[PDB]
């Protein structure tokens, strides 16, 4: 059984879609297509869902760009590790930091931590310059230019 | 709540789509006895399309003057002239979800 | 050719919310649509997927009667509907656009405890 | 000069804004986050611009063969009409995934008469992308160049891009 988790809400208006809220478990029963037919764990209810809105739930913060649990003395030593490049970059923790490996000729190689912040509405911002509505954007927003950070974030920082 | 449920992924209309949305809007709070306007149309149009995936190029209907039927069967909303361009308003009928009037006044439109 | 897709995210302003009003002023626009918690939830969709403002800054005054809005620059109110036809001598609520609001916090007049 | 192309049309309401149309060539002069300041290299207006709705000029997205956000079925109507011929194709992306990428091919038989097939484009571990495994290119414009050389598998040579 392939077990999904809602990311947004959904409400269906077509009789034959389901409605769920954000957290919702369910069933995934039918995946052709991007409209999943699935079935809801908690109600029973069946029907199509907008693939988009959900995750596997074995994938859970299974991002390569995530580190779960690791402490800033570690992210450090990590990401200074050779093997790594400029601009190689860890997200670690609901509170988020972003570490960002750099270069200076005079200082040699650093790495740069910026907090993640997040507002009432729950967008997440390093800057008030630019807000984002999940993580992924951010990196990826991030990845396309540096934007004020030290370096333009380049690859996830190497496993040891 | 947050994040803003995102586009979900296209799919067709359908005359079963089209029958559950007009069914969907005619409730007290939708789009019944509004006046239509081409802004107002376009925003409807965004909505479901973000919200429900269907593409925005279903809800047309036959030329004027008078009341003007909706081009896809299922849909059931018209637009009705206000009698005193013509001031349209949507008007619901539940009639349309078996009877094409579009395609009864326009055949040319479906061949 | 495709649907113009969600723009990035971006603050709610005074300035924005004050273009927004006057862009939605014009006839076919917001102006004297009665008001209803679905289409009010539609045009917060719209302006969040078109201009990239998190739609929980349309907020207004409790009733009854006139709701101001919270957000200093929407020029909208919400007020008790009136016929077109003015009768002769002898809660329903539509949008309403007042040029005012611009200048005037009324609700902040009205209401002080929802500001800090 | 950083000059940028609409993939989109863009109606602004804010007076900061700068509204635009599919194909308007801009300036940007100020890239700081999402909203970019930018100029119309038509109009000279100046103005902020969403910065997902524009591309590099001579990029990926600003490619004759590349067709942002076109859908399967609008794909075999443009494929179809007049004007394209045997091999006539076009890239496409979805909205709704990022990297996702599909082949759309004018191709004839005598059972079908005139059709369309439709060919996903994997990416690796790597980033490279391919149709099958035999043939991985770095790039999609490799890959386009390749498939233009030999069908290779493919119900026909590419030829030239739809419309």
């Amino acid at each position: 059984d392939i077990i999904v988790v809602a990311l947004y809400d959904y409400e269906a208006i077509h009789h034959e879609d389901l409605s769920f809220q954000k957290g919702d478990q369910m069933v995934v029963l039918e995946e052709s297509g991007e409209w999943w037919k699935a079935r809801s764990l908690a109600t029973r209810k069946e029907g199509y869902i907008p693939s988009n809105y959900v995750a596997r739930v074995d994938s859970l913060e299974t991002e390569e760009w995530f580190f779960k649990g690791i402490s800033r003395k570690d992210a450090e030593r990590q990401l200074l590790a050779p093997g790594n490049m400029l601009g190689s970059f860890m997200i670690r923790d609901g509170s988020y930091s972003l570490s960002v490996r750099d270069y200076d000729p005079r200082q040699g190689d650093t790495v740069k931590h910026y907090k993640i912040r997040t507002l009432d509405n729950g967008g997440f911002y390093i800057s008030p310059r630019s807000t984002f509505s999940t993580l992924q954007e951010l990196v990826d927003h991030y990845k396309k230019g540096n934007d004020g950070l030290c370096q333009k974030l380049s690859v996830p920082c190497m496993l040891e | 709540g947050f994040p803003v449920r995102p586009q979900v992924p296209l799919r067709p209309m359908t005359y079963k789509a089209a029958l559950d949305i007009s069914h969907f809007l005619k409730e007290k709070g939708g789009l019944e006895g509004l006046i239509w306007s081409q802004r107002r149309q376009e925003i409807l149009d965004l909505w479901i399309y973000h919200t429900q995936g269907y593409f925005p190029d279903w809800q047309n209907y036959t030329p004027g003057p008078g009341i003007r039927y909706p081009l896809t069967f299922g849909w059931c909303f018209k637009l009705v002239p206000v009698e005193p361009k013509e001031v349209l308003v949507w008007r619901f009928d539940s009639k349309l979800a078996f009877h094409h009037m579009a395609r009864e006044l326009h055949p040319e439109y479906y061949k």
